[PDB]
């Protein structure tokens, strides 16, 4: 009826504009696009509006750091959504790596560094995928963990240096003690070089990525090996019937929060 | 010889410890190499008397 096509409508068109902004998301128009994106309401589809974050940070290893400062953007008010987007990068980064996918694990592991450096996901977790793809280091995952960690070997070495010494000794023992080949040498240099060289060329976040206060942030630790979900369904809408009270709230939630 | 003797912070951390201040050695070379290793599954036992030199 009226209210149904209503509600089917504002899906439609609210997916649509919220895609577009997404996608429309810059460096100089982070914060506005980031209002843009709260204008509407971005927690009615937090499910679609998270996969449009996932995707973000998927298709594009070079806007990754646009998606995370979005998503730290709406997560240092409505954690629960930059929540669903780390469960989400966690699903996409245990399937690329236990599936074998080299170009999806990447993508994810890139999402993932990102919310490391933007202060959203923990340094247990980080270490749980450093430790996941140092487990047993080939080309593919050893590799995984040197792209990983040229962006994200600054937040893990400042928050807590025991990471920086760990990644080091396994590195240097996994790769001087096994049988590996200029392609992991190479990588190990890679790595060194990073390291030694205080991580000038890759810091934690450049101009435009990290403005959020000191606690006025949220870092919630989900966990790789730990049972999440992506609860990405809720991108297909749903029928509501309390549409105009839910909406009343999230609209004064979002005059509430700017 | 140029001493090379790192001045310590704070007396927090242990006294020997890596410090940011060396150079990683990330030593890397070919694959790396295979020893004179006389592999086990022959024999070989220590007399449960003998230990780390001092270990206590």
């Amino acid at each position: 009826k009226n209210s149904l096509a209503y509600q089917r409508m504002s899906w439609e068109a609210l997916k649509k504009s919220i895609n577009g902004l997404i996608n429309k998301v810059n460096i100089s128009n982070i914060s506005i696009i980031i209002q843009e994106l709260l204008q509407e309401n971005i927690v009615r589809g937090r499910g679609l509006l998270s996969r449009s974050v996932l995707q973000a940070q998927s298709a594009s290893p070079i806007f990754t750091h646009v998606y995370a400062a979005l998503v730290a953007i709406i997560n240092s008010k409505f954690p629960q959504i930059g929540e669903l987007i780390l469960k989400r990068l966690i699903l996409n980064f245990r399937k690329g790596y236990r599936r074998n996918d080299k170009q999806l694990c990447l993508t994810a592991s890139k999402f993932v560094a990102h919310l490391i450096n933007q202060n959203v996901a923990h340094e247990v977790l980080c270490l749980e995928m450093l430790t996941l793809l140092l487990e047993r280091p080939t080309d593919d995952s050893v590799e995984v963990a040197i792209g990983f960690l040229k962006e994200c070997g600054l937040k893990l070495t400042q928050v807590s240096p025991r990471g920086i010494n760990a990644i080091f000794e396994r590195l240097r023992n996994i790769l001087h003690e096994s049988e590996i080949d200029k392609r992991v040498q190479y990588m190990i240099e890679v790595m060194f070089a990073v390291r030694k060289d205080g991580f000038k060329d890759h810091p934690i976040i450049l101009e435009g990525l990290d403005l959020v206060e000191e606690d006025d942030q949220f870092t919630h630790m989900l966990p790789l090996e730990d049972d999440y979900n992506p609860e990405d369904v809720l991108n297909v809408f749903k029928m509501d019937p309390n549409f105009m009270e839910n909406e009343e709230k999230y609209k004064a939630i979002k005059k509430e929060i700017l | 010889p140029n001493v090379v003797f790192i001045k310590t912070e704070d007396p927090d951390l242990p006294a020997f410890y890596f410090d940011p201040l060396i150079n990683p050695i990330s030593h890397r070379h070919s694959v790396k190499s295979q020893e004179p290793l006389p592999d086990d599954d022959e024999e070989f036992e220590l007399p449960e008397f003998v230990e780390p030199f001092l270990k206590d």
